[PDB]
């Protein structure tokens, strides 16, 4: 809520929005286009098969 | 018909995981595998289940021992005494 964007002629300031729901979780896996908000175990640890 | 020893089957090894008198076993076969056990008490309490879908299973092992048969892979055996300190 202090960024303008003088594109056109008008100067416009937006937000910050109140609805801070990031639909992404903290931990996310990503695949090509299908995005999975998955609790991936970690680098360095993942159990075999898992 | 003769008693040939076919070149024959084998299922991928299990993932042994410890718990207190309990075997968690994350398991992941190639094909449907008949697993089964024998709680070696005079209470047998055996189990049988064909496993084709990978499955984390559980086995309440007793004090004296249990055995474990991942397919025609040879039978395993396990001391589960305490682990609760």
């Amino acid at each position: 809520g202090e960024t303008p964007a003088k594109i056109g002629d008008a100067k416009l300031i937006i937000g910050p929005l109140s609805s801070a729901w990031s639909p992404f979780d903290n931990k996310v896996v990503v695949y090509g286009h299908e995005v999975y908000n998955y609790d991936f175990p970690e680098y360095g640890t993942g159990k075999a098969g898992s | 018909p003769v008693k040939a020893k076919c070149i024959a089957t084998l299922a991928p090894e299990p993932l042994v995981e410890h718990k207190h008198r309990t075997l968690i076993l994350h398991l992941h076969p190639d094909h449907p595998t008949l697993l089964t056990t024998r709680s070696l008490g005079s209470d047998a309490n055996p189990t049988r289940q064909w496993i084709e879908r990978p499955t984390t299973v559980n086995f309440t092992v007793t004090g004296e021992g249990l055995e474990y048969t991942w397919g025609n892979h040879p039978p395993k055996r396990v001391w589960a005494q305490e682990s609760g300190e």
